[PDB]
């Protein structure tokens, strides 16, 4: 039997369980302070600018609407359609046929 | 096998530790018991 | 006055506000602290955790209009409770606007500070 | 590899004492084994899994 170990050396932290507890507790604790520093500093502006300079901030949205189309067919320039056919065709074709 | 470096070391995992942990016997097994010839085990220590 | 009075240039507002008293129980409310500029401590690497500051404004309003202000300046020393129960100052708020729709300071220390005494009022009003 | 330096991907050998502890030899084999792969590719014709 074979015992492989793709751990990637994982094996050699130490407490490794508190050590990732504490890890992702300092990145919550730093995600929670500059959020309620952020809404502190929101709550000043909207009190110090009242609703009508916090107001210039939103934009109008369009939505759009359902403008269903026929679908015709694209006619290209004439040099383009001219281009694809055979110089040899104009005037060979009976268009009644 | 899919082995764990994890033996009840995050815990709260119900049994996940006992279920990889028991798959440890089967490199004892494959010379103690006849069935060598039909099945090689190669345990794969995965980790994060 | 019963009237109709729009000298706004000649009105003013020099309020006193009730002391705010803010206990700094986390390393939260620190940030929060540090974050206003109105808050300007005497030693900047002051120890701000476990203290109760008390901040003891003097809130000026010059008007512009009916319902907007023109100049705010509210400020005051914030002091700290000693061991010893006397209150030491360690810095001062320095709020100076222009065009405001209020004070933001007395707004904070509202949301997050106490005023010394609380009304508690009873279960029923009781006819004398 | 280093000397006294364990590769992050290695096997194992048991030891007499009934533990798995790190071979140098069998994880050269399993890294060149490696090496081989991500340079000209490894291929499983004829393996039912």
């Amino acid at each position: 039997p074979v015992m492989a170990d793709l751990n990637g050396g994982l094996q050699f932290v130490p407490e490794l369980k508190e050590f990732t507890a504490k890890l992702r507790k300092e990145l919550v604790e730093t995600s929670e302070v500059r959020k309620a520093v952020s809404i502190e500093t929101a709550l000043e502006h909207k009190v110090v600018n009242g609703n009508s300079a916090d107001a210039a901030y939103a934009q109008v949205e369009i939505q759009p609407r359902a403008n269903i189309q026929l679908d015709f067919p694209e006619l290209k320039p004439y040099k383009q359609v001219k281009q694809i056919a055979p110089a040899e065709l104009e005037g060979l074709l009976d268009l009644e046929r | 096998l899919p082995m764990s470096p994890n033996h009840g070391t995050f815990g709260g995992d119900g049994m996940y530790s006992e279920s990889k942990l028991s798959l440890e016997t089967l490199f004892n097994r494959w010379h103690s018991e006849s069935w060598a010839n039909q099945l090689t085990v190669c345990g794969a220590i995965i980790g994060w | 006055y019963r009237g109709n009075y729009t000298d706004f240039e000649n009105t003013f507002q020099k309020t006193v506000e009730p002391v705010y008293q803010m206990h700094i129980k986390t390393s939260k409310d620190i940030a929060v602290l540090r974050s206003k500029e109105w808050f300007q401590l005497d030693d900047e690497d002051f120890d701000l955790l476990n203290k109760t500051l008390t901040f003891e404004t003097e809130t000026e309003v010059t008007f512009k209009n009916a319902n907007i202000f023109s100049s705010v300046k509210c400020f005051g020393p914030i002091k700290v409770e000693l061991p010893t129960k006397e209150t030491v100052e360690i810095g001062i708020v320095d709020y100076e606007a222009g065009a405001s729709h209020g004070n933001p300071v007395v707004d904070f220390l509202k949301r997050n500070g106490s005023t010394l005494e609380q009304k508690v009022n009873l279960e029923n009003p009781i006819p004398i | 590899i280093p000397r006294e330096t364990i590769p992050f991907l290695h096997l194992r050998k048991k030891t007499p004492a009934g533990d798995w502890k790190y071979d140098r030899q069998l994880s050269s084999l399993f890294l060149d084994g490696l090496e081989k792969a991500a340079f000209n590719g490894v291929t499983f014709k004829d393996k039912y899994v």
